[PDB]
């Protein structure tokens, strides 16, 4: 088992998005929460693109809750690929 | 005095046909990957302290080829022709151009879980043959070859041998990329613009 | 086993003229001064254990000019053309041509308190290629760097470079003196008539 | 993660006549000299953990000239335009334009003993405006600050003025050279081509 | 039994010229100086403790020449003719003709900090020939001498040798003086009459 | 400021005939052997902390002959004029030219097991009339002796005495080599050409 591998013809992966989480401390406010971001899309040349890591730009919901406080800091942040296509792509 | 690096950067593009194509790399900080090569050029020796080597597959799982990679030590020696002759080198790993993805793990640090089946090889630091090697351009190395091969042993470490076959067509096809990771000290600074 | 000596003398004499003058010392018994050269030439091989060069001024307090000094390692990079390129090698040390004296006490080895001005600066002995170098003639290193300066690597462990400039006559003036002090280990006796 | 990196190097050439002449420079990686604005190039931002300027002479004890350092911090404040307005600066040092050798130990980091008489200065590298400053290069600061200064304070630390004065000639006598020793951290490595 | 004498004196007035100029004293009471020569005659052996040879400038920072001195031992030896010869010398010391203040301080023996720019050798007084030396005069000596060279290594413990050049003029121009300063130990009582 | 060697080089090379041929070497390093001849040139003064000289054999078991060694410390008293003579000085050994081969581990340092059979003598050091004496050259030293032969006691500790005789040939037949073996202490450095 230790060195082998088998490419399956397709990968499988159910996202469930679950309730966003708010709560208020002494001062501070944290919201925890997963939006969809992007689209991706391959060519057969390379096509560079960015994101600004702001609340505005970075989700949707996140967009209009965080407009209701001046100021924000990132407590974490990561963006995770999941595919849509064969293994023949 | 001694300055430490370590990173891990793209170092070679790799493409598979159905032919043998055997290629090496020096591991030296020139030809290692064009970051260091510009970074490592503001000092005048190095010593390696660690050097691995892995491929990352960029193909579908229908790309039929094997990538084959070991080390060779001594410039002088004959480059392997055959698959076989290099399965015999040190640090002698082949695996198969679709395959590879756990060793993405080496390349952006983050916590590794079983790397049996990354292609991934690593350099004998220690059986190395000195540990401070001046830094050099390719060409001033080829210059030197040129006039005996010998004289690359003062000056390199050690060679990187690579071999794709297996491959199903005849013109190249895309398979993967060989990524360096390695901490490196650099000593004693200079101008990079005399380096050579 | 090993034979240990610590001396001092006087390795190079020093002119200042108008405009930038490059020079280099190898780092080696034959070169770093006249009486080395001859008692190291008995034995086959030494390891230095320590190399500082001093420069001491004999000119008045009115001399305009100015000093500058460094190492490099690897034969074949360029000399340094510039106080600019020269100010980033190891061991850099610049300094008025009429200043320096405080570096005596390195040369007859007293209590050394008012070094802060001492245009004096050490090789760093341990970062060097290997230990044990060969005695070699600057005829015989010569021939051999003739045929490709990379040959140099396996037989000299640094080069100190030299530039006089700011001076005030296009005629060179004096200015001072350099002085090797060095402790050196040196292994495998033979006839000196035999070493090269 | 951080990067650190010593080293010393010349940040700028000097010269006396005898009228004030108010100068300065940014104090970021990309001006404080050659070296390491090349090196530096190869990483996002940085952080000053030490930096020093320290004015070594090159002209006889008998040349008349006075030089002048210190720091500023709000690009938008006014140059100082005598000698009175800027010794009021933090890191204010004057002297001789002869004098300031026993600084040379600051460079190439030996003993220091004799050091009241460097005229060297350090920058407060705590009570800077952040820790974490982007690379930038002088082209680009240039046009930002074209824009409104203020646009700097979010770009570059401090700058450090230089004036001289009290020579004797109406055109320039060579006096000496400004050397800059620093220790960084540098973090988010990119391909230097792409740094602005 | 023994009686122990600490005193300083002057041993000899300088000059520099344009050309080497190597002299040498013979390191024994009755050359020595005036005040040692008087004293050490009404005894018939000695034994030096300490010598101490310190050279004191008395021209202006703008004189051009400078001060060579080191130790000998075997009065037949050739006396050098050159300060790269010279420098090899036990207890070497150069340095500017208007140099060498800080050595003031060995003379009326008070705390000594800054003698890192000493002009100013010690004599080796323990690797001398015997303990107990023969007081002697210079014509005596003399006499001794012109038979063979090598009646005096009997006679004579070691000999100071000055040399002076990089001066500007062909005619000699004072520098300074050099000033003894020892610690000695007599023995056997004589009328200094009949001390020869 | 002693620097200590430790060597054991070929000193001389002996011949036996028919009848007695005495010879003698004066135990100061000029004469001991050559290579030491030239290293302790640089010199002043030395101090013998050991010396041992080895007879080893090269011809055949078939070779008739005797070799007699013994130490004579006054220069002055008249050499051995028959072996009888000899037998009665300090130090005598006297073997047969074909024997003396376990006396090789004097040469080579490796452990010695039983040397009773070795034809080799040593000087007592401690013994001697002086521990620190002067380098000389045998013709210098010629010439002091010239003059004077009491003046070789102040130069050198003592002189060994080597006889051969018992031989079969009218003609000298190779019979070995004399080894010298030492631990010396050098002081106070000088250039070569001028020891004398
Ligand atoms: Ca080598
Ligand atoms: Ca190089
Ligand atoms: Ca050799
Ligand atoms: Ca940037
Ligand atoms: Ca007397
Ligand atoms: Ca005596
Ligand atoms: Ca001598």
């Amino acid at each position: 088992q230790a060195g082998i591998s088998m490419a399956p013809s397709a990968q499988g992966a159910m996202v469930r998005i679950r309730n966003p989480a708010v709560s208020s401390s002494r001062g501070a406010i944290t919201v925890l929460h997963c939006e969809l971001t992007a689209e991706i899309g391959v060519t057969d040349s390379i096509v560079v693109s960015s994101e600004l890591v702001m609340p505005y730009t970075v989700g949707t919901w996140l967009r209009g809750v965080a407009d209701n406080w001046s100021k924000y800091s990132w407590l974490s942040v990561r963006y995770t690929y999941i595919p849509s296509c064969p293994s023949s792509t | 005095g001694a300055i430490t690096v370590l990173h891990c950067e793209l170092t070679a593009e790799i493409g598979v046909t159905d032919s043998i194509v055997v290629s090496s790399e020096l591991v030296m900080p020139y030809t290692v990957g064009t970051w260091l090569r510009g970074v490592a050029d503001n000092w005048s020796k190095y010593s390696w302290l660690s050097v691995r080597y892995t491929y990352i597959p960029s193909c579908p799982s229908s790309t039929a080829g094997s990538i084959h990679m070991g080390f060779q030590y001594d410039m002088a020696d004959t480059v392997p022709v055959s698959v076989n002759k290099l399965s015999n080198l040190r640090g002698y790993v082949s695996g198969q151009v679709w395959s590879g993805s756990a060793g993405l793990c080496f390349i952006n640090n983050s916590r590794c879980s079983d790397t049996s089946t990354a292609i991934s090889t690593t350099l004998d630091v220690s059986e190395l043959g000195k540990k401070w090697y001046p830094y050099k351009t390719s060409a001033d190395y080829a210059t030197a070859v040129g006039v005996d091969v010998n004289i690359a042993t003062d000056l390199v470490p050690a060679r990187l041998v690579i071999a794709l076959l297996d491959g199903s067509s005849s013109t190249a096809v895309a398979a993967g990329r060989i990524y360096d990771t390695y901490t490196i000290q650099m000593i004693e600074p200079t101008a990079s613009a005399l380096n050579l």
